């Protein structure tokens, strides 16, 4: 799963 | 007897702590003044999809806030990055529906975000169809939630339980997600027993989990609308990068 934006908001 | 008293355990210090944390998390992520709404593409009422840019911005902002809340839920951060993502993709729309109850008003059955322009009623939300399958049941859902008259503590617990659901499609560590949810569910059950008086308490836990069932159905119904809409690239164009990433293209 490539979700840079979600991943960035999560970190 | 001590034996009977152990059977009805009060809320633990850890349980009170979980509640404190979720309330603080909610208060950080839900601004009841709706001040940021002024930065959204304007609502247009006067195509029948003229509200889509504004509602796209509203949903996209709300995904962002849901992520901020989710991150604070105790134990969420112990999940893998992958399960974090799958739980949030799966729940986002349901948590938005649920969190929206705080702006919803029985007086005119609308979501009132503090301005006539930021007041959303059945005529605005029905413009993309799916009125029987999605819109009417969503409004029904908002009414049922008001009737429960949840304490804010119950409301924040139910959002958190919604997010950390082990039966979501794509979850890897189902056992771990179940263990985090059970700690939350048990907090809620004990909360209700200790702090929620009858008659409002009656079957309150079961009725709250029934709202989670209804949300799965709304989620399915919205997903169908989304796939229909997004199939026309001119609609998908009015959406936001976060909405596309989280809900799919
Ligand atoms: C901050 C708050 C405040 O409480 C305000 C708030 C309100 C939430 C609402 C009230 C408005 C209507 C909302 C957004 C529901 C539906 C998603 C609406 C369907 C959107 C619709 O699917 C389009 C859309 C798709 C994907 C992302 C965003 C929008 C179809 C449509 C298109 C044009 C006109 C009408 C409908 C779901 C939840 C509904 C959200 C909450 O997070």
């Amino acid at each position: 799963k490539n979700h840079p934006m979600l991943m960035n908001l999560l970190k | 007897s001590p034996l009977k008293d152990s059977l009805r355990p009060k809320l633990s210090e850890e349980q009170q702590h979980i509640i404190a944390i979720l309330l603080d998390a909610h208060h950080k992520t839900y601004d009841p003044t709706y001040a940021d709404f002024r930065d959204f593409r304007p609502p247009v009422r006067m195509s029948p999809l003229s509200m889509l840019p504004h509602l796209a911005d509203l949903v996209s902002y709300s995904i962002q806030k849901v992520i901020g809340f989710a991150k604070m839920i105790p134990g969420f951060r112990d999940l893998t990055s992958d399960d974090q993502i799958v739980l949030l993709k799966s729940s986002a729309i349901e948590v938005i529906m649920l969190r929206s109850n705080q702006s919803f008003t029985m007086d005119d059955m609308s979501w009132d975000c503090g301005s006539q322009d930021y007041k959303y009623d059945v005529t605005d939300v029905s413009k993309a169809g799916h009125t029987l399958e999605l819109i009417e049941p969503l409004i029904k859902f908002q009414v049922g939630l008001k009737k429960l008259n949840l304490h804010e503590e119950e409301h924040v617990l139910l959002m958190a339980i919604c997010i950390v659901s082990p039966d979501r499609p794509g979850v890897q560590d189902a056992k771990l997600v179940e263990a985090i949810q059970d700690r939350l569910s048990n907090t809620l059950q004990t909360y209700i027993r200790c702090r929620h008086p009858p008659p409002g308490s009656h079957q309150l836990y079961a009725k709250m989990i029934q709202k989670l069932a209804d949300l799965r159905s709304l989620n399915e119904e919205h997903s169908k609308q989304y796939r229909s809409l997004s199939f026309q690239p001119e609609n998908s164009m009015k959406l936001t990068p976060l909405v596309l990433e989280v809900f799919g293209n």
